[PDB]
């Protein structure tokens, strides 16, 4: 069963545009190995792949319009550190089996508790420390984040302009 | 009104941390005189005069006016035309050096005011390189010489280092100071590496700019390049590290040794470096394995990267790995054991040394062993490096007693103190057997004193005293040597087990059965019919021997026989079975 | 003044690395290690730690010939053959 | 501030940045170099020949297409004294010398085998090709004989003339420039400049300075009297396949393997005027008079750079 025993979980309000910008923030100060970013649609999925491939980031795109063969060609391309950032608009479950990841930012609001629990939570074997930073539009995102302590009594505070290395990083 | 440039100079501090004077001094340069000048430039903050470049150029256009004789006799590079500087006709002049001292005194007194500025004129850079490698291949191949290199080093450190970081990206002037700097000792080397790593960039504001702009384009190639396209971004390293190497090699070793991952896309990466920088990423890995935990019950993960990455770099690039040994032989004076292992490794990636099945044992057991190149380039610098400074005995002798300082002196938890123990024996075998190899009679007997020597003097126990003396060989006085049956003791401890049972032919025949495959078979068949001949020559001698050889009576040689030798390894364990059963038996019950 | 760079002292430029180059048996023997044994001689005693006891039959090996004695007489625990064998 | 002089030609660039293309051949263009005066600018193609163009007013008219040869021509040079005189080195083991004057060959040399890349002499007596096994041919311009050959056993990729006439550097792609006295053609230094291959070398009409370009994006700037690596530009990304400098020295364009051609200045080295348009260019140059340069980018055809717009 997955765990979220290890996992800073913080959160930013913003607006619905700025969660652009904001993002590209984020990685010119945070380290990370690989990140997956979680969209809502594919139409925002491959736009943001679009703006991302634009920078000299290598991003990847894995979302629900594709067939199942190419999904996986994808991942494995991703698994062997081919490509840094991964936007995945779902997964196939099983958390997030691949130890390398150590970022996880939700652009978007998930569904319920067990889709916000399937995309924070991980399955590796000796990666334990992780982040985790969703991003606050409207209400709705405060009221699932409260939704989420009360579910799995965790802590989303707010991001401060510091973070610690060696908090999420082993 | 000289405090209003003290301000000016406080605020050219500050703002990084977060004038008729100077027309004297241009047009009082720009005849003759240099002690008023020096005079001028004493009274006001340490380089504010040649922070300037009207100022720095007119200095250092004196500089190579008085300099020019020197450089035109012994300092001209082969095939070039020069130009002619046409000295100075005032009767004050500096005097123009001829031979390497009135260069020392003014030259190097006018050298010491320009600092991190000599990037505005790179001729003088060049003229200057060229005339310290010339003194050094010159003279080094003295007390006058000795006071000159010193100078020479305070200059190299002062000006040379410094302006070579603010030059953008001289590809060029990096393989031009590695002309001069492969005449020093790797000792001073590493000295001016560390000073212009920890104490140049302190200083000086524009040094405190390029810092921070080398480490904001590292933060930037590094998190953003891929396993897949190496090289587009061994270009950007390479660039970044012809300008600040220190720098740039100790973040990128940061993150090797924290995400333990992209340790491969970084070893390739660095392609496009310069010899220097090699050079200097040699000192970055030394000091990254020195400066900074580290137990945590099983040996830290970043200590393996790190020694994973130093396996790989030493093995592809030629970087004349001298310091790593020594530093690791310090490490074992100083009583810590765990640096021995990058040392095997390094032993193990650029050697090809790398459990095994009774197959391969008995083909362990000469064609067959050493069938189990690539590793003929670098096993070269290897032993060359061993050669060269005579570590190969030091570093074996250190390991055989280190060894038990590690259980007794407990350099916890019963499960690490035996497997670093466990470590330690695997790499003074490895050593062993690497140097038998590659150090052959020649080397071996002439720098590996004997038995008696070994166990009386440098405090050796009698397992790898025999491991190390056995090559040599390849009785009476040895053996009351040994003791100081002594006959039965020199024999067992004397004889290996392949000059004692013979194999092979079946897995020959199958891998022979391709003209070098028949060469190498019959070449094969040739050495097993000289070990047949070596078997029987050696039980020839057996006879007589057991003649004289001779309760308690087998529980010393029980003891003293059998356990360190079975202990000490598996092809040391069956000859020990082997050795026993075989002539003992032909008391055994 | 640059009249001078070096001094005989390896300086090493890192000053860790400046101790180790300017730096520069193991064997108890049966009466230096123990030193207690014999002067105790089982609640909270020094023969009832494995981390020793482990130690004291690695300095067994080396000396005292009658560890590899034919004792055979079946100690029920290692402290017991330990404190016989001091 | 930036300078002067870069003041002035970003003006200029300002008023004069249109650039026109003009149809030249059936199939690549490998190399195109201009006149001695500058009034003709030669190219030849994959297609095995050689197209000579008129420098009228602003646009340029296709005066003859100068046809035979067995394989591909991949370099060009023209007279460096006589404007009406040319010499194409191809495949096919060949060296031909065309005259624009009369359309006709003047002369054809053999040599050892798949010519690369030839120059002529400053003084115009002897030309040098070598081949693709690297092999260094001297050819006496005014006989039509070879009079020298060398095996280097490292790579030479381009070669030039010390510009007096007294020396001969080659390129090896070990990362050096070897200088070899011209007279009596003995080696005379090595100079270790790149960490990786030396694909080109120019030398500025002046004499000041010489360019190589290396094969890790990298150019330096060399001077020619005490060889002594100067000043270096790191602006493009892949490795660098050619450059030029312009008709007075002051400014150098680098053209390789990505999506624009830079010029930047020569004393200061910062930057002027980068043309990007795409497709990346490998064959650049300027010319001796006028502030505008031709290139040859990516069925083939030769662009400009200057005047109109």
């Amino acid at each position: 069963k997955l765990t979220l025993h290890g996992l800073q979980q913080y959160y930013v309000k913003l607006k619905d545009n700025e969660k652009n910008r904001k993002l590209f923030d984020l990685l010119d100060v945070l380290e990370f190995n690989q990140v997956v970013i979680f969209v809502k649609s594919v139409q925002r999925c491959i736009a943001l792949a679009q703006l991302l491939v634009e920078q000299n980031f290598p991003a990847i795109a894995i979302h629900r319009g594709m067939p199942q063969e190419e999904r996986l060609s994808r991942y494995q391309q991703f698994k062997d550190f081919q490509r840094r950032i991964l936007v995945a608009t779902n997964l196939f479950g099983r958390g997030m089996d691949i130890e390398r990841v150590n970022i996880a930012f939700n652009y978007d609001m998930p569904e319920d508790s067990d889709t916000y629990l399937h995309r924070v939570a991980r399955a590796g074997r000796f990666g334990t420390k992780g982040l985790a930073i969703t991003f606050v539009s409207d209400e709705n995102d405060a009221k699932i984040l409260n939704d989420v302590q009360d579910r799995f009594e965790v802590n989303i505070s707010e991001l401060p302009d510091e973070i610690d290395i060696s908090s999420y990083i082993e | 009104a000289d405090n209003c440039i003290m301000d000016e100079h406080k605020r050219e501090i500050a703002e990084a941390k977060q004038n008729q004077k100077l027309g004297l001094l241009e047009a009082l340069l720009k005849i003759g005189d240099w002690q008023h000048a020096q005079n001028i430039m004493d009274q006001m903050p340490p380089y504010y005069a040649a922070s300037h470049k009207l100022i720095a150029l007119a200095i250092c256009k004196l500089i190579h006016i008085t300099i020019e004789p020197l450089y035109r006799r012994v300092g001209v590079p082969k095939g070039a035309k020069g130009s002619p500087v046409n000295a100075l006709q005032n009767k004050r002049a500096p005097k123009q050096a001829e031979s390497f001292e009135d260069l020392r005194r003014d030259v190097f007194n006018m050298f010491c005011y320009l600092g991190p500025h000599l990037s505005h004129d790179p001729i003088l850079f060049a003229k200057v390189v060229r005339i310290g490698k010339s003194f050094m291949k010159e003279f080094q191949s003295k007390e006058k010489t000795e006071v000159i290199l010193s100078c020479l080093l305070s200059i190299t450190d002062q000006v040379l280092l410094p302006s070579l970081s603010l030059m953008d990206c001289n590809a060029c002037m990096s393989e031009e100071l590695w002309g001069m700097f492969k005449t020093f000792p790797y000792q001073h080397r590493y000295r001016l590496y560390g000073q212009w790593k920890n104490e140049t960039y302190n200083s000086h504001p524009l040094l405190v700019k390029v810092k921070a702009q080398t480490i904001d384009r590292a933060k930037y190639i590094m998190k953003r390049l891929t396993k897949e396209n190496v090289k587009p971004s061994g270009r950007q390293i390479g660039k970044l590290s012809h300008s600040n190497p220190t720098i740039l090699f100790d973040y990128i070793l940061s993150q090797i040794q924290k995400y333990d991952n992209l340790i491969t896309p970084v070893v390739d990466s660095l392609k496009y470096l310069t010899s220097l920088n090699y050079d200097v990423l040699a000192y970055c890995i030394i000091e990254a394995l020195a400066n900074p935990k580290h137990d945590d019950t099983t040996i830290s993960s970043w200590l393996q990267s790190l020694a994973s990455f130093c396996g790989a770099v030493f093995r592809k690039y030629p970087i004349d790995l001298a310091g790593l040994l020594q530093y690791v032989a310090n490490q074992l004076k100083a009583g810590k054991s765990f640096d021995l292992l990058i040392l095997k490794e390094v032993v193990q990636k650029m050697a090809g040394i790398e459990e095994m099945t009774m197959e391969q044992l008995e083909a362990m057991t000469e064609q067959l062993k050493a069938e189990g190149r690539n590793t003929k380039k670098s096993s070269q610098r290897l032993k060359d490096a061993l050669l060269d400074h005579d570590l190969a005995l030091p570093l074996c002798l250190l390991m055989a007693q280190q060894r038990n300082g590690v259980i007794f002196q407990e350099g916890k938890h019963l499960k690490l103190v035996g497997k670093l123990y466990d470590q330690c024996h695997d790499t003074l075998v490895q050593f062993g057997g690497f140097l038998a190899s590659n150090l052959s009679t020649e080397d071996y007997i002439k720098r590996v004193p004997s038995i008696d020597v070994l166990c009386n003097e440098f405090h050796t126990p009698h397992d790898a005293a025999f491991f190390l003396s056995r090559p040599m060989y390849a009785v009476h006085e040895a053996v009351v040597s040994l003791h100081v049956s002594p006959q039965f003791y020199a024999t067992f401890w004397s004889l290996t087990m392949y000059d004692l049972a013979v194999p092979t032919s079946y897995e020959r025949e199958v891998n022979k059965l391709k003209e070098r495959c028949t060469a190498l078979q019959d070449k094969l068949l040739e050495e097993e019919k000289k070990q047949m001949e070596h078997v029987q020559r050696v039980l020839q001698r057996l006879k007589l021997e057991k003649d004289n050889w001779l309760n308690e009576t087998i529980t010393k040689f029980l003891q003293l026989c059998i356990f360190p030798r079975c202990i000490f390894s598996a092809i040391d364990a069956v000859y020990c079975a082997r050795f026993v059963e075989l002539v003992h038996q032909q008391s055994t019950l | 003044a640059p009249e001078d760079f070096l001094g005989k002292k390896i300086l090493m430029g890192n000053e860790e690395l400046t101790r180790l180059w300017n730096l520069c048996e193991h064997m108890p023997t049966l009466e230096e290690f123990f030193e207690e044994a014999i002067e105790q001689a089982n609640e909270y005693k020094a023969v009832n730690n494995s981390n020793y006891g482990w130690r004291a039959l690695r300095l067994l090996a080396r000396r005292s010939p009658h560890f590899f004695q034919p004792t055979n007489q079946q100690f029920k625990s290692l402290p017991e053959y330990l404190e016989n064998m001091v | 501030g930036p300078s002067r002089y870069v003041l002035g030609m970003q003006e200029l660039f300002r008023g004069h940045s249109k650039t026109r293309e003009f149809l030249a051949h059936s199939a690549k263009v490998h190399s195109v170099a201009w006149s001695c005066d500058g009034r003709r600018l030669a190219s030849g193609s994959f297609d095995k020949t050689a197209s000579v163009f008129l420098l009228e007013k602003d646009r340029l008219v296709k005066e003859n297409n100068y046809r035979g040869h067995g394989d591909s021509v991949d370099q060009l040079c023209w007279h460096p004294s006589n404007p009406d005189l040319f010499v194409t080195a191809s495949g096919d083991k060949t060296i031909r010398i065309w005259d624009v004057r009369t359309t006709k060959c003047i002369a054809t040399v053999n040599t050892k085998g798949e010519n690369i890349n030839i120059c002529w002499s400053p003084d115009g007596q002897t030309i040098a090709v070598g081949n693709k096994d690297d092999v260094v041919t001297f050819i006496d311009a005014k006989t039509h004989r070879s009079k020298a050959e060398e095996q280097f056993k490292f790579e030479v990729n381009e070669i030039s003339w010390n510009n007096d006439n007294n020396m001969f550097f080659l390129t090896n792609g070990n990362g050096c420039i070897n200088i070899l006295s011209y007279p009596e053609l003995k080696p005379v230094q090595s100079i270790n400049a790149h960490p990786s291959n030396c694909i080109c070398i120019k030398f500025d009409p002046m004499g000041k300075y010489f360019a190589t370009g290396s094969a890790d994006a990298l150019v330096s700037l060399w001077d020619v009297d005490e060889l002594v690596c100067v000043r270096c530009f790191s602006r493009l990304d892949w490795p660098v396949r050619t450059l030029s400098f312009s008709h007075d020295g002051k400014m150098l364009a680098s053209a390789s393997e990505d999506h624009f051609i830079d010029i930047a200045e020569v004393e200061t080295g910062d930057k002027l005027w980068e043309v990007q348009c795409e497709s990346p260019t490998f064959t650049v140059a300027w010319h001796p008079k006028r502030p505008l340069l031709a290139f040859a980018c990516d069925a083939g055809t030769v662009k400009l750079f200057g005047l109109p717009n």
